[PDB]
């Protein structure tokens, strides 16, 4: 397929690239322990001018 | 932990009136988590106040919450056969450190 003919003289033929697929995935997050306090800015009573 | 009291500890005043209840914190609160809820005998609280100074759905615009630092106020400016039951002013945040007042009556 590389050489797109069916008939494949002696040689060596570079054809394909290998790669070590991932196994698993990891995640890493900083240890936080607080809610993001969004509620006093999209519910204020008042917006600023 | 934050103390929430209530003044007075029994209002006593005639429809048509005006009522002012004060909520005192031990501490200094964000006024943006200052609850005000009226309950009735023999009913759940209901939620008047929010955030110091909002109304929730439903609520007469008679009422009116106000204040910061350690002083809030919930006022009602015209008394009605209605508003005449226990007034709770909560404390609360995005933390789980909540706190409630001692409760005020306001009554004929
Ligand atoms: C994250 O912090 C909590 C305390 O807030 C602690 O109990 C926990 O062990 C911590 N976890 C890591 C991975 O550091």
């Amino acid at each position: 397929c590389t050489l797109k003919s069916f008939t494949v003289e002696k040689g060596i033929y570079q054809t394909s690239n290998f790669r070590v697929q991932p196994t698993e995935s990891i995640v890493r997050f900083p240890n936080i322990t607080n809610l993001c306090p969004f509620g006093e800015v999209f519910n204020a009573t008042r917006f600023a001018s | 932990a934050i103390r929430m009291t209530q003044s007075p500890g029994t209002l006593s005043l005639s429809p048509g009136e005006r009522a002012t209840l004060s909520c005192r914190a031990s501490q200094s609160v964000s006024s943006s988590y200052l609850a005000w809820y009226q309950q009735k005998p023999g009913q759940a609280p209901r939620l008047l106040i929010y955030g110091a100074s909002s109304r929730a759905t439903g609520i007469p615009d008679r009422f009116s919450g106000s204040g910061s630092g350690t002083d809030f106020t919930l006022t009602i400016s015209r008394l009605e056969p209605e508003d005449f039951a226990v007034y709770y002013c909560q404390q609360y945040g995005t933390s789980p450190s909540w706190t409630f007042g001692q409760g005020t009556k306001v009554e004929i």
